[PDB]
């Protein structure tokens, strides 16, 4: 049951590394969020004219 | 007509008082690249690693001594005392340059770790680390006293 | 006797995706001419940059679902592990 | 296309208000070129 | 590169790492080589059999499976890859060394360097490309730049 | 613990108050029991009551606590009793004993007694000479005793002997028993703690400002600051232990170091703030534009930024975020790289 258990975390720590090293994470919607929310109001204020 | 291309001036002279600070960080933040004297990278290894500078580059010295150059820095003779038993104290900033591109890049680390490790391991001198490699792979037998 | 007891077992590291470097910015080509007027070239253009924000979104939802099942396929894997090192549990249990 | 419409508006229009539209590509190799196409609409939207 | 990133489940810097990885050892590889086999087959009527006949494109796509396997393993980054793509890199042998155990035990030790440091790791890839590199094209590019 | 609530102030000086109910003495008590250098036969059995010691070991204590006062010539009954009173707190929460107390703060006890063999100086110290020459600054073969004794690595012992004696007669000292305090001092306050030496010798340069030298006062000082900074390592690692801030987290948050490099982490995200926002002249329509792609960049909020940045305008004024927006615009240029 120890080996289960240390099993049990070395497949969190996996599963941990590949929702950091995906490319859809966190480093990808914070980029679309800077570059999208600051062309929005680019397009509002093309837009309102 | 005028009236209206008068603005355009003030929009172009509020670009020109940007851009000539722009001028002015460049040519101060261009006329300072000097400082690279190579024994500053160890001391980055000392940050990167939770280790200390006095250790770190005294083992780096007196490793690689026999095999890099190591010209230390003037005005600073008695800045760098070195004695047998606890070699290079660096009473100041160690400040040398040591004629890279003749150690191996990156197994001189996995060197400097396993020396740094004994000697944060068994707690004895940077300085005395070396001597038992003299006693294992030279066999003085003089030095176990 | 004394007695024997380990001190402070390390706890591992955080790793994180730098597979993300340097931008290599690309450059822009020229056009040369075209004998059509602005409003028939903004009424052609409008249509094609709309297509390539549809193929956008549409690459998004594929490039999204690609690492849900990558994700879903590992959990896959490694829950069957686990309830293979139950059944070991359960054959000591009978044992006992 | 953006910039056949850049380079025939620049016949009317005087090239004082035209300046920063298609000054830097909207793709970005390190992603998949995402958001690449709001680039395209925003300065559409601003030529016209 | 990305079409060949995206068909498997990987990145594009890491692709373009493995490649140019590939090629220097077997330099029978290239990327454009590789080309000119794809478009050698898948004519207006490609089938199996045109493979079974063009077999360099059976040892060069099981070849990029391998080194696929390694950078799998040994989990790369795109800056591990760069790292070991420097024109000396670990200065036990030129640039880009063949897969051998030495090599698959340096990427062992390079994954417990990133293991111990307790840092960012892109300060350990800058700290050692300065270990790897002269501080003379360094500062000359600063200076360019 | 009614005192430190209620006190507007810093830590405490040793009201009169306070000695009366650690050790424990009356106020008509402490209106008698003024004291010499050898205090009577009647005052030190008092005195050795309230604590829980001998007559001969409180006037060892009397006898030392007096010269690491004020005067010479005995003023201030009250700073005595309170050397008295926080050692007897010290005594109470830990196992320090009368020796390694009077050795934190005046000479370490070299005269041999009616004890099993041996002084505190040769039990602690195994074979060393009081009044002996130590080059230090090099090295020496007291140098293996004194880190037996005290638990010091090397480094550490060059940097505590930095301290304590100034950067100029490092090299020849002649350390009676007066100057092996100055260096069990600085070493066993941490060790009665939970603390190793550099997280004690950082918890009290960060505990500072921008001027002074808080460790040479803490070095060479009287007992009412030495005490101090007991009180100050006691304060401060009850409360980082109460909130679970680790001293690596501490570090993070609180370093002036800023190493000059590179990362592409910083690259990829200054690209969002010049890619996205164009070159432009910094109208103030710029700035809500600049804290809000600023915030979409982490993972924050654009007021908090807003607050973060005119927060960071006022403390190192170098910093505007109008220099901020020029510097972002002087690179990133038509070819940027790192």
């Amino acid at each position: 049951q120890r080996n289960l258990a240390e099993l049990e975390q070395g497949h969190a720590d996996a599963l941990y590394q590949m929702q950091s090293t995906r490319f859809t994470g966190k480093e990808l919607y914070n980029w679309m969020a800077g570059r999208l929310s600051g062309l929005y109001f680019q397009l509002f204020d093309a837009t309102q004219p | 007509e005028v009236s209206n291309l008068e603005k355009s001036k003030i929009q172009l002279e509020g670009k020109k008082k940007e851009e000539e600070i722009k001028l002015e960080q460049a040519k101060d933040n261009i006329q300072s690249l000097i400082n690279n004297w190579d024994s500053e990278i160890i001391i980055r290894l000392a940050d990167a690693y939770h280790w200390d500078i006095n250790i770190a580059n005294s083992m780096f010295i007196l490793i690689f001594g026999e095999k890099i150059n190591f010209t230390f820095h003037y005005e600073n003779r008695n800045d760098y005392h070195y004695e047998e038993h606890y070699g290079y104290r660096f009473e100041q900033k160690p400040m040398y340059s040591f004629d890279k591109k003749l150690t191996n890049g990156f197994g001189s680390i996995l060197l400097l770790k396993n020396h740094i490790y004994i000697a944060e391991k068994l707690k004895i001198h940077p300085g005395t680390i070396i001597k038992i490699k003299n006693y294992i792979f030279d066999d003085k037998s003089n030095e176990l006293e | 006797p004394l007695f024997a007891t380990p001190v402070d077992p390390k706890a591992l590291q955080r790793q994180h995706g730098a597979g993300n470097g340097i931008n290599s910015g690309e450059q822009m080509a020229t056009a040369q001419t075209s004998l059509y007027r602005f409003p028939l070239l903004i009424e052609r253009a409008k249509s094609a940059v709309s297509s390539v924000i549809q193929f956008g979104n549409s690459l998004q939802s594929v490039l999204e679902r690609q690492d849900n099942e990558a994700m879903t396929l590992l959990f896959q894997q490694q829950q069957q592990k686990v309830l293979q090192h139950t059944k070991d549990i359960q054959n000591n249990n009978i044992q006992v | 296309l953006c910039l056949m419409a850049k380079a025939v508006l620049e016949k009317e229009v005087d090239k004082a208000k035209t300046d920063g539209l298609f000054i830097r590509s909207g793709w970005n190799d390190l992603y998949q070129g995402l958001l690449a196409g709001e680039d395209l609409q925003l300065n559409l939207q601003k030529l016209e | 590169y990305r079409s060949l990133a995206n068909g498997f489940h990987l990145k594009a810097n890491v692709v373009a790492g493995l490649v140019n990885w590939l090629a220097k050892n077997d330099s029978e590889f290239t990327l454009e080589r590789f080309w000119q086999n794809i478009s050698m087959t898948f004519a207006e009527e490609p089938s199996l059999h045109q493979l079974e006949v063009h077999q360099p494109l059976l040892i060069q796509c099981q070849k990029l499976s391998q080194y696929v396997l390694i950078a799998q393993w040994a989990e790369l980054s795109e800056q591990e890859i760069a790292l070991i793509l420097l024109p000396n890199g670990i200065d036990n042998r030129g640039s880009a060394p063949s897969p051998s155990i030495t090599l698959l035990k340096l990427l062992s030790e390079f994954k417990l360097c990133q293991q111990e440091a307790k840092v960012s790791q892109s300060e350990l890839f800058d700290i050692m490309q300065q270990l790897i590199t002269d501080t003379n094209e360094k500062q000359e590019k600063l200076r360019n730049s | 613990e009614i005192a430190v609530l209620l006190t507007e102030e810093s830590d405490f000086s040793p009201t009169p108050a306070l000695v009366q109910e650690q050790l424990g003495l009356n106020p008509a008590s402490y209106a008698l029991i003024d004291i010499k250098s050898p205090l009577d036969e009647s005052y030190a059995k008092r005195l050795a009551h309230a604590t829980q010691l001998s007559v001969e070991q409180l006037q060892w204590l009397n006898k030392n606590a007096i010269e690491n006062s004020s005067n010479k010539n005995d003023p201030a009954k009250l700073e005595i009793l309170a050397v008295i009173s926080e050692y007897r707190r010290l005594h109470q929460r830990y196992g320090l004993s009368v020796d390694p107390f009077i050795a934190i703060i005046n000479a370490v006890n070299t005269t041999h007694t009616n004890e099993n063999k041996t002084s505190f100086f040769q039990q602690i110290f195994s074979t060393l000479d009081v009044d002996a020459g130590f080059n230090f600054l090099d090295q020496g073969s007291w140098e293996v005793i004194i880190r037996k004794a005290l638990g010091i690595t090397a480094e550490e012992l060059l940097r505590i002997a930095k301290y304590c004696f100034g950067k100029s007669s490092i090299s020849n000292v002649k350390m009676n028993s007066k100057k092996f305090s100055q260096l069990y001092r600085m070493a066993m306050i941490p060790r009665t703690l939970g603390v190793s030496f550099s997280q004690a010798e950082y918890l009290w340069q960060l505990y500072s400002h921008s001027d002074e030298n808080i460790m040479e006062k803490i070095a060479q000082g009287n007992a009412l600051t030495i005490i101090d900074a007991i009180i100050v390592l006691e304060n401060t690692l009850q409360w980082m232990s109460e909130q679970k801030l680790d001293i690596t987290t501490l570090q993070a948050m609180l370093t002036k170091q800023y190493s000059t490099t590179a990362t592409p982490e910083l690259f990829n995200f200054l690209s969002n703030i010049y890619q996205t926002l164009g070159k432009q002249v910094y109208s103030e329509s710029l700035k809500p534009n600049l804290y809000r792609s600023l915030a979409n960049g982490f993972h924050l909020k654009a007021n908090v930024v807003a607050g973060l940045v005119n927060w960071l305008a006022k403390n190192d004024s170098e910093f505007t975020l109008e220099r901020f927006w020029q510097n972002i615009s002087m690179t990133f240029a038509e070819e940027p790289s790192l």
